[PDB]
């Protein structure tokens, strides 16, 4: 719709400077490839800043061609350096001229804190510089009129995270997928030797990756430079590495930040703890510092696509910017990509420094992010069991389930809300084997030290069938009336909706299911309506999106070859979009999005013009079933016939092994974090009664920047039930995007 | 159609059933001609004949399948008309023989014993080592004559088992001038 | 056939004691399951020889359902613990009254160098430690004579592998991945920011983890306990680090071992080389201590199948091993595992360390392994490239080619095959798109720093096509001539035997055929005859034994579940079969072993009482093309109707994720192993002319423990053509063994 304004002529120069992390190069790539796309030159600037400064060879122009083959690799290919020979004014000229030179009046950044502040004064220093160059007569004459404007934009890259002005910064998933992989190692060789470890993350200044990784692998505790320990945390942790061992918890694991503080800027080193438990306890410790392989490794899922729209993002910003707007730093906040003052971003960011250095630690953490509040207080309130005796019981009976296909992730989800019960005053009951279990009477009371070590785990647990209780409407209820069951929890997908929908219908039927119950999105498919996002889904995306790169492995080995993949996911195409423009497929056809023979015949054409480039591979993924005649076998017999000559063509057709393994870090923790605002909305509207209204019954779940709690009964209206689908779906925004970056 | 690679069953059952199409190998075609014919068919669906025949040789490609075609047609039409699919087993080369093969069988099978008896009587008062030794009869012409099967193995596709040169391709466009 | 005399009423106790390792799960999973279809008792030992001490509660019986669903993870189960209350008599007897008490008179322990002496001297003491126990009276006076005689068995355990008793040892593979993985992602980091990075392997003892990993990544430097360094190394180091940036390796990666020593026993810290080159060189250099990572992780396919093998052999060696039969550590030699004596194993361990105290570090080398020599060799000889005028020139130009399906690990191969051709004399020129540019001419002369870095990258550069030489055998002539080839590598899959010996008998046909060619096993189906192995083949096996392990996990969330996997390779079951162990499937079925409706129908049986106990899950492998009636769906269509009531099942048919992937590290190296051999051959019998015989083409492959080269000719009588495997296969001799595992 917005295709046709396309500032062209011009030319954009891009570069990295800062921490190189995951997910730079699938930015530099929907750079370069949508610069082009809107008929502008796009120039490369190696070393970062240095670049600028030298020139000549570290400045080449961009074909379409050249940024193929990159998006699945960390670190940056146009490489990173810092310059200082750039801060100074002496030299930031020389950069300048070498811009002119080329003919360069846009420019975007990718980097950190500092490395934007810099264009930041470059951007107005323009002005200034362009004078000097005249004035000297370095350049011509002319020039200092024709570019005498000059539009930058920054673009949040690098695993710290200590940028407030998004709630994520490209890196961040990847390196807290580096931190996980780490864990889940070493967690098998604690769980041996019955020791305890302690582990020192990145991040000198924001203390993130330090707190999401921890909620993510269940630490014990956690040290964070925000949110320092209350004074008197010596003897507090003793106690709960005490009690781990009298749960019989033979391992124990400690997250601490890189830059971690107490009460007063005096630094928390891990060593200065590997001292504390051996020297009061006995526990044999060891600590170990994660190396740089927190910056490095392949990009993610959630990366590569932050990254490949923000690189689109940020080009469109630069010739939809006027001469006297302020610099833009393109930013995904709640779920649209929206740009902010730079400036003001770069205030936000140093004002946590300040409030830290001042003591003031309590407003430190409502200025890194209104979810880090949230994150913290969730984390701790499930990490830490005050004493049997002082929590003040309810007496009530709430129970959790798991209905419909597993999905990674899921037992986190249980984790949470069981945990999250027993600390609110509730007695915890387990419902196994889903609905079909429910009815049979597979249900027995769970405590707290039994979900323990299930964030980690994917699969299902409590078991899980897609088995409608639509039959069996009196087998439950007899079940609750023998229970004492007051409340419900489902996590699970579309089959669970069909489960709470259908459970309102037997209750001027039936007078047990007139209770409390809650749904939280629970399905690889992410069909839930309702929610922006499911349980599980984030994580085949990320194995699909991997199993992605390995085949087009296969498909460079061997020049000229094409592979169709197809995806599962009912009806709902957002696994096969996603996945499709996290590896860069030459198109995904999804059952939301028609197409005819002449969408296929007019995309045939298009792969072979490829394979007159360099990229002789093809990627295609289509979704489990986008169409009734044209199937994974049609496609690939279609694309045979018509390459016939020009390429070869294979086809496969992932199996289950999506939905299957270890949980995604994002999912460990989507798990853990929305399901306790789900078990509150309970002890919320149960001590109301301390249920009728078709209400009681919702489906919490993400929707704009944040959750909330929708009843399943209005949910009725944006909702396809003959394809099982939500009808509004907002990752459709993203299919012009998706496509321009193919050709 | 069963029939190999040969599309001559194909063919001549197209021909003689009146199909709108008969997809034989001898004649290629990619998914424009396939397509073009789709349209043929759906411009039917408005007169009286509201039917529709397509032939498929056992093996015509590799990709375009019984399925294949079906489930391009299926999808191409949508809304104008239906359609299935038949596999015809070995039901053809079975029932009892036609009163042309009743002839044909015992014809040329016995001018075939005449040429033994014949070759019998040369060399009598006069072995076998000429290419001339080991023919084919078959009808070639308007008569049937003898061909070496030696000099055979120019005009033969062993890859795929057919004559090269196959002269019923002659009524290919004539069969669909037929069928509209 | 042998599992005729089994053994019953006597028990076994298995422990596991030191430094914990993956796939130990898998192995104690092997001894519990084998050790009760022999028909005795087996008892749970945990916290290895503590548990012995105390007892109770550290004491109890496993049941086949006990040992299940720990085979895919790393550490141990069991728990292993060090216990000092035994190296003493006085403490010693507590264990000995306590297995008395269990009835007990067999053991099992899979620990280290130290912990198996233990049960060395306990075998020893045992007539002793009875007649203190008879004689206080603390153990029924009968007991004294039943319990007479006391066998024990050690089993290879720990990532040091400091053992030379073995070549591998249980959790060696899977340390190396833990290794290779952080590397791998800490090599994207580097690329970036060009700087150096200087690892810290495990290894206080053995240098090995240190010198095969490095081999793996293509390191820079190595540092060894076995082999230190030349004295003058430090300013010969900084001569490679400078000619790295001078040929553009913006990236250096230095390997160190854990215990490493100079000519002297001095210690070579990690720092004292981070000094070094920054104080010697200028470059930015992080240095890092790979954590306990590398005990942790998920147990590889290797150590999988080397643990569940080993723990098989080990309890039959305990039921067929005499009162006065020395010791037995059962391990892997060469190809086929065979028990040899513990004290004379614990001997040789130990004399490595008495060499090396004595610089006499030339004989520790070739006590630690035949292979190590000639790794080290391999290695060094292919990291440094002596001075282009050094090099004594041999005119004669040298073609490497990739024919058939691309595998992964296959650029390793090229990567050596090039550097000891090059550092041998010769000039190497590459065919790109295997044969089909063979004869198309896409011929081009590559250097050293050409193929740099390489055994890291999976898939094929130098492209590679199934197409046969045949056809086109003068547009591969009149080619051959313009370059004047004379000695022609392959790295192809059975494709690549096709090609040789097409060649061999079309030599007096084109005279241009007549000179050296040596092929290289290089397909993920391993149906090359002539090798027990291929590149390629492990790591198609671990990305097949992962996913399984990730249905295995939608199998378990949804109670009650079967699926049927379809591997691929041909008619060669291989890939089927050591995944089908690695993931412990209930029945793998290959083409190499014909089965009827019968075997199957009493395989569903078996699926069916399983359906009863804790295991609710199913999982059937088939080979691609195991039986032509028998296809993957009729398995599912026949298993479905056969538990329909009981069971519900699904199918999947791996596509070509398997082969593509990044390369396995036993790729990685065994690609760049066994090419240089190769390539050596080369240079040895093109030297012989200072070339038409059946004696000229050769496969060259792993055979008995070592590899050798068989000439294509005489390879006609064991290769069947028609299924295209090698008449004789190994991995056959596994068959019962991987069912009884099973059941
Ligand atoms: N105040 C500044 N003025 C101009 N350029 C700056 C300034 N601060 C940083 N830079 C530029 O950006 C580079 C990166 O600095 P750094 O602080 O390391 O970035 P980042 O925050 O990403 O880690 C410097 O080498 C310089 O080229
Ligand atoms: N002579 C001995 N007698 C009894 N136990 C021993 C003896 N030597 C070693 N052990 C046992 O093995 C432990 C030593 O660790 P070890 O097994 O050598 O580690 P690793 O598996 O890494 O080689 C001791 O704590 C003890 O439990």
């Amino acid at each position: 719709f917005l295709e046709h304004l396309s500032g062209a002529g011009k030319a954009i120069g891009v570069l990295t400077s800062g921490g190189d992390a995951q997910g730079m190069n699938a930015a530099v790539r929907a750079v370069v490839r949508m610069g082009i796309y809107v008929g502008a030159k796009v120039y490369f600037i190696y070393e970062g800043y240095q670049g600028m400064v030298d020139g000549g060879s570290n400045i080449a122009e961009a074909d379409w061609e050249s940024v193929s083959s990159i998006l699945q690799v960390g670190g940056t290919i146009i490489g990173s350096a810092r310059c200082q020979a750039f801060r100074t004014r002496e030299g930031r000229l020389k950069a300048a001229c070498n811009l002119l030179q080329r003919g360069i009046t846009n420019l975007c950044v990718i980097g950190g804190d500092g490395s934007l502040t810099g264009a930041n004064l470059f951007r107005k220093e323009w002005s200034g510089l362009l004078e000097e160059l005249a004035r000297n007569g370095q350049i011509d004459k002319e020039a200092v009129q024709k570019y005498a404007y000059l539009n930058v934009v920054g673009m949040v890259g690098s695993i710290d995270n200590d940028f407030c002005g998004t709630d994520m910064t490209i890196g961040t998933d990847s390196a807290l997928h580096r931190i996980i992989e780490v864990v889940d190692a070493i967690m098998t060789t604690a769980q041996s030797h019955q020791r305890t470890f302690v582990l020192e993350v990145m991040g000198r200044h924001c203390g993130y990756l330090a707190l999401v990784s921890a909620l993510a692998c269940g630490a014990d505790w956690v040290f964070l430079p925000e949110s320092p320990p209350e004074e008197g945390w010596e003897e507090q942790m003793c106690v709960k590495l005490s009690e781990n061992r009298a749960r019989k918890k033979r391992l124990n694991i400690i997250i601490v930040a890189e830059g971690a503080i107490d009460t007063q800027n005096k630094p928390i080193t891990s060593e200065k703890i590997k001292e504390l438990v051996v020297t009061q306890l006995g526990y044999d410790t060891r600590v170990t510092i994660l190396g740089h392989v927190q910056r490095g490794g392949t990009p993610s899922a959630f990366d590569r696509i932050l990254a490949s729209r923000m690189g689109v993002e940020a080009v469109i910003a630069l010739l939809e910017a006027t001469p006297d707007t302020p610099a833009c730093v393109v930013s995904l906040n709640g779920n649209h990509a929206v740009r902010l003052p730079l400036m003001e971003c770069v205030q936000m960011t140093q004002d946590v420094q300040k409030a830290m250095d001042e003591r003031r630690f309590q407003d430190a953490v409502r200025l890194r992010g209104r979810s880090f509040a949230g994150n913290l207080n969730t984390y701790k309130r499930l990490a830490i069991k005050l004493p049997d005796d002082q929590i003040p019981k309810t007496n009530c009976n709430v129970a959790v389930i798991n209905v419909g296909a597993p999905a990674a992730g899921m037992n986190a989800a249980v984790r949470s809300a069981v945990r999250v019960g027993i600390a609110d005053g509730h007695r915890m009951l387990a419902i196994y084997d889903g609905f079909d279990g429910f009815a049979k009477g597979q249900i027995k009371e769970i405590g707290w030290t039994d979900v323990g070590g299930w964030t980690g785990q994917g699969g299902s647990i409590l078991g899980t069938k897609r088995v409608l209780p639509g039959k069996y409407l009196e087998e439950i209820a007899t079940q609750m009336r023998t229970h004492s069951i007051n409340a419900l929890l489902i996590i699970g997908g579309f089959e669970a909706y069909l489960g709470l929908l259908e459970l309102s219908a037997a209750r001027e039927k039936h007078e047990e299911f007139c209770v409390p119950m809650v749904m939280v999105p629970a399905t690889v498919s992410n069909n839930v309506p309702g929610s922006d996002f499911s349980i599980g889904a984030d994580t085949a995306l990320n194995t699909i999106t991997d199993t992605c790169d390995r085949i087009k492995q296969s498909a460079s080995g061997t020049k000229r070859r094409v592979f169709i993949i197809e995806t599962m996911g009912g009806y709902c195409g957002y696994l096969a979009n996603m996945g499709g423009l996290a590896a860069g497929a030459d198109a995904a056809y999804i059952f939301e999005e028609p197409f005819d023979i002449r969408d296929l015949q007019s995309n045939v054409e298009h792969l072979t013009e490829k394979m007159k480039t360099t990229i002789q591979r093809g990627l295609v993924l289509r979704n489990e079933s986008c169409s009734e005649n044209y199937t994974t076998d049609f496609i690939y017999q279609l694309y045979s016939e018509e390459g016939k000559g020009v390429f070869d063509c294979r086809k496969n057709v992932l199996g289950h092994m999506q939905q299957g393994g270890a949980p995604s870090p994002f999912d460990r923790n989507f798990g853990t974090k929305i399901s306790a605002r789900a078990m509150e909305w309970i002890t919320a509207k149960l001590k109301e009664a301390r249920f009728t209204t078709d209400d009681s019954i919702c489906v919490l779940g993400i929707s704009k920047r944040n959750v909330i709690f929708q009843p399943v009964a209005e949910l009725k209206k944006q909702t396809d039930f003959e394809h099982r689908i939500p009808k509004e779906q907002w990752w459709l925004k993203l299919r012009p995007l998706m496509k321009i970056l193919a050709k | 159609t069963m029939g190999g690679y040969c599309g001559y069953l194909a063919n001549m059952g197209g021909l003689a059933a009146g199909a709108d199409a008969a997809y034989i190998f001898e004649e290629p075609f990619d998914i424009r001609d396939l397509q073009s014919n789709v349209e043929h068919l759906t411009e039917k669906m408005k007169t009286t004949i509201q039917r529709g025949l397509v032939l498929r040789n056992e093996s015509c490609s590799e990709n375009y399948t019984t399925d294949f075609i079906y489930q391009l047609y299926s999808e191409e039409g949508k809304g104008v008309f239906d359609c299935r699919k038949n596999v015809l087993g070995h039901m053809q080369q079975g029932g009892a023989p036609s009163p042309f093969d009743r002839n044909f069988g015992t014809k040329i099978s016995a001018r075939a014993m005449e040429w033994i008896t014949a070759k019998l009587k040369e060399a009598r008062g006069r072995k076998f080592t000429t290419d001339d030794s080991i023919c084919v009869l078959g009808i070639s012409k308007r008569n049937v004559i003898f061909q070496p099967v030696a000099e055979l193995k120019k005009q033969t596709d062993f890859e795929h088992r057919i004559p090269k040169e196959q002269w019923w391709l002659k009524l290919r466009p004539l069969m669909k001038i037929l069928a509209k």
